[PDB]
């Protein structure tokens, strides 16, 4: 997380880190708690080639990594069938739990938000994670769960900015319609934060908008991060996940 | 719940055999595994997730199934390849899950001769009054064997016991250690001792010997 | 990179069986650990686990009498039984799930030896031991609470040892026999020590074969 | 380059190496000389972001890199409008050399291929360049040009390949009609080949089929190296190549 | 900690850890808490040449690194006037707390030995530490504090296994009157535990024998553990603690 | 080499260049050729610990390393017996060449000290090597022998240098009798300079004054480059060396 | 990692013998050969060697008629001896001094395999091939200018061939027998192919051994 | 140039032995080693710079030496052990290095009868007129054996050649093919044919026979 601040306990209650298998089982990306026995998160995190799920853990929310290591086990992962490479698009994954989470006021599941919902510019929208703090620098060894605000920008706005610099012709279409933007260059997502969520509060209510996915560096000049949009994918969500 | 077939069987060297496995209901989730238990020791995991070779393991095993039924199947059988096997599995998260009741694979091979030899009891026992008296077979084929115990030319009954090695694990043959129980009152009594052993695999009778003394 | 049983070997009727196994390596923080059981000449029986999460889940009969349990302060699982009977003598064996399922066998992957538990009315007793005039070998006799264990030059003489099944004299105690053969050039010309031990009585005891 | 040896002196004279700037002129992509004035070379080496042409140099066909640098400026630098990822396609680029080149015995252009050539299995082809020897390995500091004859393979049993021990469904195309794949676990290019030229002897003449562009690592089981497909790009090229 | 366990919360009570300014307040060497304002490490730690006291502090024991931080201010450095290398000898060194320390049952002073004391072989020792686990290899990010039991080596048995296997000639003597041995090829401190304490369990009361100062690598065969010798020290260290 | 130029191809015959088995035949350490068949060099380039001469190869002047390699067998080392760290002193070792060197205009043996010079400040001598070029830098892959004039310093004065600065008492001797001073913050030797000749020009003859030593790091304020005195270890030269 | 040579296995007398090493892996810059020789039934003997600084060394005769050398371009050594004798019918080697040098015999750590030379005046032949009904086999026979190798199912049958030493038939042509000791169950059941070659004639032949 | 001793020994299996190499004058600088040949393969190193075991060397092997004799010391034989051992050494540089004469190391071991077997000749020889009959012992012990080869009972001389199997690699026995030469106007004129071994260990003799048809 560029910016932001060290989140508050209660605040974020369905923030999940994926573990790997190692010296340690050490933090490698985030995800998010939909249903008691669901997580959501991002498909280049363990695609496109298979994983073993020998060498995988899920971890709750804590307030600071590693210093209270509670390790869920992974009954299955599943994979939108059409991912390859983020920049091609549906880069969106499940992961079913062994046992099913008992659902406490300190864990609680996000809401999905409706198929008619756009999430318009100016929404108030967060993100959260423990990933990367500057475009080289690694969270020091407190391990805090960060948060930033960041602002929306209408996805063809977006577009014109990623083709600035660039030698692309301006009828390729870089940002899809699979796709969301969000951040500026003092308040992004970066490294280790990939599949964390990026919630909304619409109506009072939290709504998961979109999947940490990809971006061209942290932070930079006309690169805003790009996030996969979820009300794209609800068919394929609720054909595993029992609404 | 499970049945594993067959429960039982005998094959050669350079033979192949394949192994079954069934079921009221098919596995979770490609939950099936194949374990390998020498004699004496811990069972080894061989296969897992249905046909995923164990690591280590030579490429002579393998094993396919449709769910509900499944098969392990070896290239050729070796003499160290001699186990008991038990599939494996689990049908839902959290409950029915249990193994088979295993299947016992030993080997065809060749006649074996019976080497005989026979040790007298030693001090301590005497020293306590007591006696014991060894005869020895190694390395026959088939089990079949039968040794009478003869005592001053008198034939002995009763007072033996055998123990045999479940199987030599490169030669596949038996050892057969026999003990005749005695007291040193009894000991005393007679001077020459001797077994002699009958087994398919010889030309005859064939007795070794000593003698008090 | 190893698991090890601990237990008594013997135990009465009617107390409450105790078991441990503690890893030998790195600390199984994520792992899970099942208990496996087997009765003589029988097929295997799944006790219960533990998974990674904590989550203990217990066989059809288990529940009404089992308990396992972990510290992380002592890097150990434990097992206990309730009301032993003599049908409960068995094998008894801790192994790993990878994945750190409580409930799964299709995949135990990593297995400690396993400890015997004998239920019986009987006390403990301690073997006499006896060379065998030279093949040559070494004899162990009357013990009780199987199992014992043997071994030549403090196993340096791994080489060609036979050992066979006890059998119950009708005494009510065990007894084996340790047997190697060799060419009688190799007689003096090699050290060949007896050494056994008797863990059920703490007792270990050695002994020289030479004519 | 996996496997095969140091090329002989006389063998390879279209081969180039392109420097940036740094302590020293390092190299870091491959190219081909196919005009007294051009460079081909692969698109993600000089894009889609704009490069300052001051940090840029060309090198001709030495034996070892660093000991005889002769540097060359850079007058244009001209990238596919398509382009923007290497797995989405169009990874192909020109340089357009400030000074022509005194074309010699030691230093000539290779030949493009008809626009009819296939290349079907079977072929006689070759790659060349200073790019890393395994996996993580750089090539040791004598620095010698290597060379490795690799097998052809069919597009659509490549795309096959590809799919094996992934989540990607099998509807979805992975290798594309403008690209062409080859090698083996034993034959790859590798880091630093990137752009450099694929070639194979027809009918005693040697023909440019390809430029080093992608792969799921080197020398990796069932993934074989995916390589620009030439003669799909002829019309752009000529549009700037005096033919 | 070459070997041995996590430690038990209460064992340890004057273990302290020595912190340098950076992107977070970094572990870099240990210490012991000798008198409720002084605490006793090696010199090599804080010099030969002279720091900045701006860039140091002591967080006194917690079971786990960095997770309940309160850094305490140190006053002045002292170093033994004699010192300028480990191997040279005189690698001892004082801290003096801004602020006294409340002693307390989870916080407690060692015990400095009697000049008289030897440390006789056979004594049951040990070293505590956050340094390293295997001879590349960091502890893992929970970062507990570990101990282990290591054996005592007379100083001549010492000396002579340190010339096995060297171009030394035998009348160099390596291992000097003013330092102690311990350790074998399973059992030693490493990297980072510089500067800890070694303490010895004598009469029912625990005394500190030594200070982590250096090695020929982590349990390296024929190579034991370097220790100042404390008792050596006894007149400067009391030149300036208020006995 | 801090600062200085590349050396002249004529310039310096007796510099040897020392390589150690890995990927390739790496440098590492410096040497000067003082007889047909003797290199002499620093002790703690291959000491104290015994090496195995499977691992070790030297390479007589080239101009650039590894474009020419030749590279010779070692018969045997020899290192002082006093050695054990080069702050110690007696930093000093010999290689017998296993087949003798055939002198040349081009390959040529420095000549050593009369025991009675003594180099007094003022006096005109260089340093020479293949080693780093500024305090982290490695040399740049064309890889020159670099060439610099350092000034010497009396050693009492040089003495004084490294107390500033420093806890160590002023009593306690840093520079001693077996060694030498030279170089400034502008100008010094670096890693992979170690056992690299120092020679001056003394009425028209050059003599090797020097081997590099240590030093607390590279041109840094107060802190010359220690060198081992030559002219003290004559008599155990000559014990091997056939004058 | 491992050395080559290649030769022609068969040469008349007067000629010139050239043999050729090459590295399998990575080049052996900084390495040294040697060449040894090993008449039947005779010990070893030296003939040369190149140090890692390219000096060339021989032994007291071997300077009469030796040279060495060595090509980087092909990665080979090479070595060639003049006017070959009867009397140089021997097993020649190849094999690498880790410390470079090129004139020492007591670290030679990495060997070739070696290959026969035969100094006659003869002409090469290749062999006739037979099955032996079958305890079964393959009988290869009447090659000359040995060796000549022998493989069952490729080599996929590595296990229990006997082959033996050839010997002379008096009609100036070698023959020689493989076997395999298998149970009578196993026939029919094992597909038992026999491969044969003979490098000396480039020949490659097969046959099938069946009742 | 060098001495080397025994140049021949015979030791059983659990035995030591030792071997002695000397020199007119002493190695260079610790430059000797030891080298184990395998019949049929190339020389391996075994120790190095008079002692230095070689990695991967079972630690079974040992040597030092006063540089001018050196020893080569077992700690116990076993089968596989069999070769032929040289030492190897320098006495300057580039010039007097030499080879020993080496040692062939064969070792005793308890009798074993031969198993004896013959095979008819086959089809391309006869239909090439040529024949030839193969007459086998395996495994036996020792060396000593004596075949005669008797034809319509006829005994038969000349005509036959024999050929050994050096050692077995891990038996430490020899196996013997013995073949009968003839031609196909030769092979129709007898009916039966049969061959017989006399070898120490035996009861007796012991023949093994067929017929043509």
């Amino acid at each position: 997380i560029v910016g932001g601040q060290e989140a508050p306990r209660s605040k974020w209650p369905w923030q999940v880190s994926l573990r790997v298998h190692g010296p340690y089982w050490m933090h490698f990306c985030g995800g998010s708690l939909i249903h008691p026995q669901w997580v959501l998160t991002a498909a280049h995190c363990v695609g496109p080639d298979v994983k073993d799920l020998a060498a995988l853990r899920v971890q709750l929310r804590e307030q600071h990594l590693y210093y209270q290591d509670q390790l869920l086990p992974v009954s299955r992962i599943i994979v939108h069938p059409q991912f390859y490479t983020a920049q091609i698009g549906a880069d969106i994954a499940l992961l079913e739990l062994e046992e099913p989470v008992n659902v406490s006021s300190h864990v609680h599941t996000v809401t999905l938000p409706p198929a008619s919902e756009t999430f318009p510019p100016g929404m108030p929208c967060w993100v959260t994670g423990w990933g990367d703090v500057d475009n080289d620098e690694r969270l020091p060894p407190p391990f805090p769960l960060k948060q930033v605000k960041v602002p929306i920008m209408e996805n063809h706005i977006c577009d014109a900015k990623y083709h600035l610099g660039a030698y692309t012709g301006d009828d390729v279409r870089i940002v899809r319609d699979d796709m969301l933007c969000a951040g500026n260059t003092r308040r992004d997502s970066c490294q280790g934060d990939s599949g964390g969520p990026l919630v909304c509060k619409v109506n009072g209510t939290w709504l998961q908008a979109g999947v940490v996915s990809w971006g061209e560096g942290c932070a930079q000049p006309n690169r805003p991060g790009i996030y996969t949009r979820v009300t794209y994918y609800l068919d394929w969500i609720h054909h595993y996940v029992p609404k | 719940q499970m049945t594993q077939s067959p429960s039982s069987l005998s094959a050669s060297v350079g033979d192949r055999v394949t192994i079954t496995c069934q079921s009221i209901k098919s596995v979770y989730n490609n939950r099936l595994g194949w374990y390998q238990q020498k004699p004496g020791k811990a069972p080894k995991l061989l296969i897992y997730e249905t046909s995923i070779l164990t690591s280590g393991v030579p490429s002579r095993f393998s094993g396919s199934g449709s769910g509900t039924d499944f098969t392990l199947t070896i290239s050729s059988l070796q003499c160290e390849d001699f186990a008991t096997y038990y599939c494996a599995g689990g049908f839902d998260r959290s409950g029915d899950t249990t193994f088979g009741q295993g299947t016992k694979v030993e080997i065809k091979r060749t006649v074996a001769a019976p080497s005989v030899f026979i040790f007298p009891p030693s001090d301590e026992q005497l020293k306590s009054g007591t006696a014991s008296v060894v005869c020895l077979l190694n390395n026959f084929y088939p089990r079949e064997a039968k040794v009478q115990w003869k005592v001053d030319n008198a034939l002995q009954s009763g007072n033996s016991q055998e123990s045999v090695t479940e199987q030599d694990s490169k030669d596949c043959t038996y050892s057969l250690s026999s003990t005749l129980t005695l007291s040193k009152a009894d000991y005393e009594k007679h001077k020459v001792y001797a077994c002699e052993v009958t087994h398919q695999g010889l030309s005859s009778p064939v007795t070794k010997s000593f003698n008090r003394g | 990179v190893q698991l090890v049983e601990s237990g008594p070997g013997c135990v009465k009727p009617s107390e409450t069986l105790s078991l441990t196994c503690t890893v030998s390596r790195f600390s199984l923080i994520g792992y899970a650990i099942t208990w496996i059981r087997q009765p003589p000449g029988k097929g295997l029986e799944w006790i219960g686990g533990i998974s990674s999460a904590a989550t203990t889940f217990y066989s059809s009969w288990a529940k009404s009498r089992v308990t396992i349990s972990v510290d992380t302060s002592k890097n150990q699982f434990s097992l206990k039984l309730s009301s032993v009977t003599a049908a409960d003598t068995a094998v008894y064996y801790c192994a790993r799930d990878p994945r750190g399922y409580g409930a799964a066998l299709d995949r135990l992957d990593l297995w400690g030896q396993g400890t015997l538990v004998t239920v019986s009315s009987a006390s403990t007793k301690g073997p006499s031991v006896f060379p065998l005039a030279p093949a040559l070998g070494c004899l162990v006799k009357d013990y009780f609470c199987e199992p014992v264990t043997v071994s030549w030059n403090s196993g340096a003489l791994t080489s060609g040892v036979h050992t066979f099944p006890a059998v119950l004299q009708s005494s009510g105690l065990y007894s084996l026999s340790s047997v190697v053969t060799v060419p009688s050039s190799s007689l003096g010309t090699q050290t060949y020590i007896c050494n056994v031990n008797h863990k059920p009585s703490n007792t270990k005891v050695d002994k020289k074969v030479e004519p």
